RNA sequence: AAAGGAAUUGACGGAAGGGCACCACCAGGAGUGGAGCCUGCGGCUUAAUUUGACUCAACACGGGAAACCUCACCCGGCCCGGACACGGACAGGAUUGACAGAUUGAUAGCUCUUUCUCGAUUCCGUGGGUGGUGGUGCAUGGCCGUUCUUAGUUGGUGGAGCGAUUUGUCUGGUUAAUUCCGAUAACGAACGAGACUCUGGCAUGCUAACUAGUUACGCGACCGGUCGGCGUAACUUCUUAGAGGGACAAGUGGCGUUCAGCCACCCGAGAUUGAGCAAUAACAGGUCUGUGAUGCCCUUAGAUGUCCGGGGCUGCACGCGCGCUACACUGACUGGCUCAGCGUGUGCCUACCCUACGCCGGCAGGCGCGGGUAACCCGUUGAACCCCAUUCGUGAUGGGGAUCGGGGAUUGCAAUUAUUCCCCAUGAACGAGGAAUUCCCAGUAAGUGCGGGUCAUAAGCUUGCGUUGAUUAAGUCCCUGCCCUUUGUACA
């Protein structure tokens, strides 16, 4: 979907920012909880995380209308390459 | 004038927790006001048994009892922590006021 | 019948029709959120910038 | 601020949905149940398992994700919750854990009866008095039925089915 | 759509305003002490949160 | 490619005999069925009057009392939330947003006219998908109802039989009960019943306490007394709630194969308190409309996804059922008086709360300072019926308050097809209901109110709480179902 490149940057800063993600299946609530700040969408997020998840770059689970993302070590090289990086840093799952 | 609060849903641990807090307090001979017994509110949800609405109508009743207890004390403030290391089996929980 | 889709119009660069070669063939937006570049497009009764939704006249 | 029985049946809803999610994501782990003990210098979260070489994942990497998204999702501040997994004795005496693994051997595949009976003969193995086991849909042709294996005894009504009784 | 008429609905004090935190329906809930599920996601769940038959 | 013989278990009968149950009658009570009204269902109309259910085991049932959402359903329109891969496109720009004006029901760049912003996320066709409260509960799970809460069900060693299988589990007595006694080729057991958990009934004996009270005081107020009127030290009777105790057919008389037990009566708070739980195993029972539980089929961009708007489920020559209100003198209407108890109370998601007291109105209400996350404030919860005096005088009357007009307030984005409330007006059958039938055995039926649910507004329904509180039975198989034994089969 046709997005900003700010919002999908600061959604890919999100995931790169923990590691993890959660959404809260919401059409409809105007800001994120984490991304209220940098105006992200809620849509953004979860359909950014279904366009993750259709090369399989995530891992997903839905529990009590809560969305669980787990990502690869695919997208942990690509989010080494797609935010531009030093080599040496980690995600905070593996320090 | 501190009085320790305790709430749980079952009756056997916070008696437990409070003969044993009595004790630890007894032994080193403050003044201790004993237990007083706050009246139990049971949450009750009275539901349908079935899911689509087809049988003999029975209905099913749940409820949940809240035990509520006190002790208070009259004490340094500071000399409060000690007692309150030994109170941490689950269940039961403390709020301290003063 | 039916309702018609809408396609994005093609006019043929434009990107001269800003400028007159210096001297620019179209009148300025003022704003905040733009400027340094932005237009106003001159309509026969009406002017019209994009972002601010500005008419003039 | 909150009332006490709003703060009993929201702590109830947080072991409830805490439950429902740790099974949804740990089915390869031997995952029986969780236990919450809570101190204000660190809030601590126990997790039932049976192997827990599968919930570290690569030199514990989703023990310490599974940190991160407890405190990412339910609110949790920065530095309150550590996670740890406890060994359980028995895994023939949990209902959840025998009921995962025949669930693991169904879906990867055996005859039925086969299953059941391996399942049956560990339990009355491992030191239980008794056991049954239904497994009951398209069992055999496109027709469902009820397939009950049973040895031992059991005990069906009164207060003793609430703490001699495990199910799944 | 249009984000001035596309959910402009108010979802305030409506049926659909509320719905189960579990399973996101909306019928048959139970409201009381902030449980907000339907009845069938009480029944699940009901010795899991501590309501015990009795 | 079986037709047939003998024998076992089961199902079934338009056979014989026992047993149980107020989902049976008998003793009887309140009723229902006839009457206006709320509400569900059958039809009838609609553009739609969405839908599942049709004997208990459908019809105040989907916790379904829908003004929008709900919401499926109709008329018209926006929307990708078609995720990825192959190719077309493309920085001479893939393309997102958009003012005035035609359009529309619309302040929908919806589109067309018109021509600015944005800059590789994005657009074009393929494949594959996604979404569904769309079907089929006759592909299914989970769960629930029902046979059935009736008292049934099964191993081990032993007997009988070549064998399927049988006895154990029965002629009888007894039990609420395959509960037991007794008879006895059976002896010992397991599940169900019972035990068990929760509640009710007792305690001057323990533990006891400014968020609970008693009482001896000290003072104030009123003509020894009254004070819920203001504050102190001893106690745990009243409040709260734990730990143990307590009732066991134990004591007595009688009946009784002197055995199970049954009946009667003292001492006693109490001599069947009530609910949860619930076996073997089955039905083509209901539910794909609780589900990001689902298998397949379906639709998938002039959508059955998804949103916004008017409409609908509420319609009525008409049935059937749940209910409410009454047909009055034990009453009605007006004043006075005095008493409860289960419980609810400021919310991740999210606007939605219990209300004291003072001022203004005849009401719903308006306005402000307060208290409360609760044994603290509403709250001594000053509840209704019942009680004590006034009037009315058997009349369709002052019962019945159905239908129907104008007005005021509250909620809400919005009350028309009146949501609710109050003021005034209007006075319909109905005078105690026929064949059939429903429910019930002690704090019970019934009379009467108060909390919870649903809820922005809220109860003729449901779920509980108490209050006033009886007649009648202490049994039978006549009726209605059901289980069991013997018996018949060409039925499995
Ligand atoms: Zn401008
Ligand atoms: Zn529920």
């Amino acid at each position: 979907m046709l997005m900003p490149k700010k919002n999908r940057i600061a959604i890919y800063e999100l995931l790169f920012k923990e590691g993890v993600m959660v959404a809260k299946k919401d059409v409809h609530m105007p800001k994120h909880p984490e991304l209220a700040d940098k105006n992200v969408p809620n849509l953004h997020v979860m359909k950014a995380m279904q366009s993750l998840k259709s090369r399989g770059y995530v891992k997903e689970q839905f529990a009590w209308r809560h969305f669980y993302w787990y990502l690869t070590n695919e997208g942990i090289q690509y989010l080494r390459d797609y935010l531009h990086l030093p080599p040496e840093i980690v995600p905070a799952t593996l320090r | 004038r501190i009085r320790i609060t305790l709430t749980s849903r079952n009756v056997k641990s916070l008696e437990k927790v409070c003969a044993d807090l009595i004790r630890g307090a007894k032994e080193k001979n403050l003044k201790v006001k004993g237990p007083v017994r706050m009246p139990t509110k049971t949450l009750r949800i009275t539901t349908r048994k079935t899911p689509c609405g087809e049988g003999s109508k029975t209905w099913d009743r749940f409820q949940m009892r809240i035990h509520k207890r006190l002790i208070d004390l009259h004490s340094p403030s500071e000399i409060v922590k000690q007692i309150t290391s030994i109170s941490i089996e689950p269940g039961v929980e403390v709020e301290v006021t003063i | 019948p039916k309702k018609n889709k809408h396609k994005r119009k093609k006019v043929k660069l434009a990107v001269l029709k800003y400028y007159k070669v210096i001297s620019r063939l179209r009148r300025e937006c003022p704003s905040d959120e733009c400027g340094a570049g932005v237009f106003m497009a001159s309509h026969f009764d009406r002017h019209y910038c994009g972002k601010c939704c500005l008419t003039y006249c | 601020q909150i009332s006490k029985k709003r703060k009993f049946v929201a702590d109830g809803i947080f072991k409830a949905e805490l439950n429902e999610f740790l099974t949804r994501e740990l089915a390869e782990d031997g995952y029986s149940g969780v236990e919450v003990r809570v101190t204000p210098t660190r809030t601590e979260i126990i997790i039932l398992a049976t192997r827990t070489q599968n919930v570290l994942g690569e030199k514990g990497r989703r023990i310490r994700e599974l940190t991160a998204v407890v405190q990412k999702r339910f609110g949790f501040p920065e530095g309150s919750v550590e996670l740890y997994a406890e060994k359980v004795a028995t895994r023939g005496l949990c209902a959840i854990a025998q009921a995962e693994s025949l669930r693991y051997k169904l879906l990867g595949g055996l005859a039925v009866r086969r299953a059941c009976y391996g399942v049956l003969r560990f339990i009355m193995e491992s030191g239980a008095k008794g056991c049954e086991v239904v497994v009951s849909g398209k069992l055999r042709g496109q027709r469902a039925k009820s397939m009950k294996f049973v040895d031992g005894l059991m005990i069906h009504s009164g207060d003793p089915v609430n703490y001699y009784v495990d199910t799944a | 759509g249009h984000q001035q008429l596309y959910w402009s609905h108010p979802r305030k004090f409506g049926q659909g305003s509320r719905s189960c935190r579990v399973c996101s329906n909306r019928h048959g809930l139970i409201r009381k002490y902030g449980l907000n599920m339907c009845r069938q996601c009480f029944r699940q769940y009901a010795k899991d949160i501590g309501f015990i038959k009795l």
